[PDB]
């Protein structure tokens, strides 16, 4: 809503990143890779590790 | 409050991403609207891709210039480059023109950067390399 | 490949999430696995918070400095402060061992970068600063 604050919106999609890397685990059967999972969220894999970041705090 | 960073690397394609996002991860203490975090993303983007298929004409070795200054409520970013220079700035600036039309060239560019940033200030010279301002004040409710 | 990055930024302490975001997204060039990454965002929140609080004593003048450079597929990170400097190096590098021990964190530090990297070096000398190494070598599957 442009007003996302970019606090909730990275964070949001922080989430979104625990449970993509889980499921390419499964689906690849070994650890995925940031890129990896920066292709199954539609995102780069330095978004990936920004939005990452909010998650941990 | 005056928080300041400098940043460097090689003219790579690849740079680019990295680039707006530590740019972003940097600005973000400001707590902007991922709206405003955009544009700010998008002009670095826009800046580093010049410097590096311009300015170093895809050159590895040339080394893109970034650097950002935080100071309230304002964002202070700076692109610079050693590179090429630009013949005729007012020329460059105008929306459509590009030197690599050739080359699926995004007409658009430095009209990019006028419209999200509040301010853009371009200082080159042919040979030199060029500087690319661009001021961003950040919105407090 | 053979990709180069230098950061410098104030030696607050609003700029450590900055700085794991900034080498992280950098080294995500290797195309890491989100642990690999995470392990190298505290090898540098160690070393980054190590200058901050004990070389500048958390001056937010400090200037702290980044240099990595990616080259085929090994981490090359790079930490330094031009700060107070380590008396005594080996000592200093003990598990447990602290000079502000106002907790805060530990006692750990050189053990978790000496744990998670492949390799640590250490370089000070009394008021000059502090320049740690540390590399970490990237694997594919
Ligand atoms: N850093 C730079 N170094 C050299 N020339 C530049 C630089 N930035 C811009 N220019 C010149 O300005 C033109 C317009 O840039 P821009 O509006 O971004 O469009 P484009 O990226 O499509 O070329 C470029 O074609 C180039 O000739
Ligand atoms: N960048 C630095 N500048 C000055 N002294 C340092 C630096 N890094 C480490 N040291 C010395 O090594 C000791 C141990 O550091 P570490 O293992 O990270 O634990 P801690 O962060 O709890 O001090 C510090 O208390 C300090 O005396
Ligand atoms: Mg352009
Ligand atoms: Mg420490």
């Amino acid at each position: 809503d442009g007003t996302v604050k970019v606090s909730r919106s990275l964070k949001e999609m922080g989430n979104k990143i625990r449970k993509a890397k889980d499921e390419l685990s499964k689906t690849r059967g070994r650890a995925p890779t940031v890129t990896e999972i920066a292709d199954h969220l539609g995102i780069s894999p330095e978004d990936v590790v920004l939005a990452q970041e909010a998650v941990r705090l | 409050m005056r928080n300041e960073m400098h940043l460097q690397f090689s003219a790579r394609s690849e740079n680019e991403s990295f680039a707006r996002v530590t740019v972003a991860a940097f600005v973000a203490q400001l707590d902007p609207t991922m709206d405003e975090l955009t544009e700010i993303k998008t002009v670095v983007s826009e800046a580093v891709t010049n410097a590096i298929i311009h300015g170093y004409n895809n050159d590895p070795n040339g080394i893109v210039s970034i650097s950002v200054i935080i100071e309230d409520g304002v964002v202070h970013l700076t692109v610079r480059d050693e590179g090429v220079g630009i013949p005729d700035i007012e020329e460059a600036r105008q929306p459509l023109f590009t030197t690599k039309p050739e080359l699926e060239r995004s007409g658009m560019g430095f009209t990019i950067m006028e419209n999200f940033m509040d301010e853009v200030i371009v200082e080159s010279e042919v040979n030199k390399g060029t500087t690319v301002y661009l001021k961003k004040h950040i919105v407090k409710s």
